[PDB]
């Protein structure tokens, strides 16, 4: 690939993150002055495990559905056969999801923009998943700590979704090109931009796989103990990427 | 396995 195939590139990258980021910055930085109350805290703590699982399931599905656009959107992608597709976002929406969660993180004051308000984690108590929470906020303190830029976030999630070292893939060597044209994006936007130095500081790998592995570990205990709410009210797509 | 997925991607 050219050194103008790759500017190109970025811009290509750059551009279906903008047509698919699904909550513009200038929104989320406005409302975080948008706190919930002692009273409205209160009211999702004394949520039923099933509301709340099932509020948050929509949220995800929804997150979901625009990376799935992102992908769609993302050069090269639908070159890809309909396997490795398939493959790369069950793996790597999740992953993507977690990521873009940053913006939507206000490290100040450790909250997180949630149904219109920023709340701690004490607002997601009845969830019943203390550990994969503080995990979660604990992500996203690192991540706001890189201050992302939004044309490196749209580089950063393409390599997330973009992974070779995926199980199951049957155009490896195909993926593995995509990665690599894809680096040498991310590598020249960084260059060009003084930031290079980020990427010795990026999360490690295991770190969104142990995120999106415990997602996948509560759900089962959730729908173990209420296994018609699942049936009955989360999203068909929701249970296809997380149910076993 | 996964035909949700898979309508989204048409
Ligand atoms: C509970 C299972 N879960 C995870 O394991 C992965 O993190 C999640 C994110 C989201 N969001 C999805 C969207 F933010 F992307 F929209 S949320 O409903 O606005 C939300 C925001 C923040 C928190 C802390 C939670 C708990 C939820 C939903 C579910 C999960
Ligand atoms: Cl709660
Ligand atoms: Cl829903
Ligand atoms: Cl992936
Ligand atoms: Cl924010
Ligand atoms: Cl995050
Ligand atoms: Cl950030
Ligand atoms: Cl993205
Ligand atoms: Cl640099």
């Amino acid at each position: 690939a050219s050194l103008t195939e790759i500017e190109h590139l970025v811009q290509s990258v750059c551009k279906s993150y903008r047509e698919t980021c699904q909550l513009r910055l200038e929104d989320l930085l406005r409302q975080r002055s948008n706190i919930f109350s002692r009273e409205e805290v209160t009211g999702y703590q004394r949520k039923s495990m099933w509301e709340m699982w099932e509020r948050c399931a929509h949220h995800l599905t929804e997150a979901i559905q625009y990376v799935v656009e992102f992908a769609k959107r993302l050069s090269g992608f639908m070159e890809l056969c309909q396997n490795d597709q398939i493959v790369l976002l069950k793996a790597g929406a999740m992953e993507v999801v977690l990521v873009r969660m940053c913006r939507a993180y206000n490290a100040d004051n450790r909250t997180v923009f949630f149904e219109g308000k920023y709340g701690g984690m004490e607002l997601f108590r009845a969830l019943g998943c203390s550990e994969l929470i503080s995990s979660i906020f604990d992500f996203s303190h690192s991540l706001s700590a890189l201050h992302f830029s939004e044309d490196e976030i749209a580089l950063y999630t393409a390599l997330v979704l973009i992974n070779a070292h995926r199980p199951g893939l049957q155009e490896k060597r195909k993926v593995e090109q995509l990665q690599y044209n894809l680096e040498l994006a991310f590598h020249h936007h960084l260059c060009k931009t003084h930031r290079q130095s980020i990427l010795a500081k990026l999360p490690p790998k295991g770190k969104l796989r142990s995120l999106c592995s415990q997602h996948v570990e509560r759900l089962q205990i959730f729908q173990h103990l209420h296994p018609i709410v699942v049936q009955a009210a989360f999203p068909p797509l929701y249970k296809e990427l997380f149910s076993t | 396995e996964f035909p949700y997925l898979l309508s989204l991607l048409g």
